[PDB]
């Protein structure tokens, strides 16, 4: 699933502006 | 009609003379640190003369000089002390010393839209729906002075005592009459003009509403991956995917806010920001009411009191050194 595809992403987290 | 008439009036008064050195740093109690990151960090502090608790952001002058952002700092402070609308967090006072900038805002207790959404998953259509009507409201006030937001994400929207939004972060705002360039934001926001080096107007900012609106109601954002690269390459190609608990109105919404042709991408077209205002998907929105606040949050924070920080994560502490010699005093000398 998506969702489960995200939550083992490493940007889950608070996201950095570049 | 333009009620944006009286506003702009008003805002560029500000904008002419802006407000500057209204408060030092020994009249404020710090209490803890809210959020952190590039220049520096946002603490909870008390006002010792009111008892009034405020956000205070601290930029660290060297770093901002390092990290080549001294214009986008100077463009921040200058704009946010002369807007004022109900979804945009206040900046009550500013000032700077030998090391750092201040900027001291409303504190927004219910902490970040961040926060709640990934711990609750994904939004309701009609809960996501009334932020983004918040949003919406916000980014036509913002446009209408000709200024560019480029920063719009769940990490910069704080829930207020009402259910509320506030917009944080006005780091990469800009004044610009027509277009601009710089590549900045975050990568999963960006549009693809800016990816593409294309030059760019506030068609980036509907765009990332686009984004917004998704990754409030399906969870997770349209475009992710586990590095930006490979977050760009997505953007760029043109397509997206829907879960299928998404409504057909919100697809179609979506298509057209995620529209990497800017003639065809919605509040970018003829009738402007009405193209957004008047869709199907906000059917059942009265923007007045939202504006007025007069509408019913779908959500409300619990916070146990006053200067109460359970909404926020827990950052490490850091002290705040003053250096005994001036730096980069002519960099920031309009702050
Ligand atoms: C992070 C940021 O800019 C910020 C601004 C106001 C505020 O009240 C809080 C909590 C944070």
């Amino acid at each position: 699933t998506t969702y489960a595809d995200f939550i083992a992403s490493g940007r889950t987290g608070r996201r950095n502006a570049i | 009609k333009e009620f944006l008439a009286k506003a702009k009036e008003d805002f560029l008064k500000k904008w002419e003379s802006p407000a500057q050195n209204t408060a030092h740093l020994d009249q404020f109690e710090r209490i803890k640190t809210l959020g952190t990151g590039s220049f520096g960090r946002v603490m909870l502090v008390k006002h010792k003369e009111t008892g009034n608790h405020y956000a205070m952001k601290i930029l660290d002058k060297q770093k901002v000089v390092k990290l080549k952002q001294i214009e986008h700092t100077l463009n921040e402070k200058r704009i946010l002390q002369a807007v004022n609308f109900p979804f945009l967090v206040k900046l009550e006072f500013s000032f700077k010393d030998n090391s750092n900038l201040y900027m001291v805002m409303e504190y927004v207790p219910g902490g970040e839209m961040f926060s709640h959404l990934r711990r609750i998953g994904r939004f309701s259509e009609p809960h996501a729906r009334f932020y983004a009507a918040q949003i919406v409201l916000t980014f036509e006030y913002l446009h209408s002075l000709d200024l560019i937001y480029r920063d719009l994400k769940p990490e910069n929207l704080l829930i207020d005592q009402q259910g509320y939004i506030q917009v944080t972060d006005f780091g990469f705002a800009k004044r610009v009459k027509g277009r601009t360039w710089t590549l900045c934001g975050t990568p999963e926001y960006l549009a693809p003009e800016i990816i593409l080096s294309k030059g760019y107007n506030k068609a980036v900012d509907w765009w990332a509403l686009g984004v917004l609106i998704y990754e409030m109601a399906a969870g997770y954002p349209p475009f992710f991956a586990d590095q930006p690269i490979q977050i760009y390459e997505k953007i760029v190609s043109g397509k997206v995917r829907f879960p299928s608990h998404f409504s057909s109105d919100l697809k179609d919404l979506l298509r057209n806010l995620l529209q990497v042709d800017l003639t065809k991408r919605f509040g970018n077209l003829k009738n402007g920001v009405n193209d957004i205002k008047n869709h199907k998907w906000f059917a059942t929105t009265d923007w007045i009411a939202i504006y007025q606040r007069k509408v019913e949050a779908p959500f409300i924070p619990k916070f146990k009191g006053p200067g109460d920080t359970s909404n926020f994560d827990d950052y490490e502490e850091e002290e705040i050194r003053v250096s005994i010699n001036e730096k980069c005093g002519k960099e920031f000398s309009e702050f």
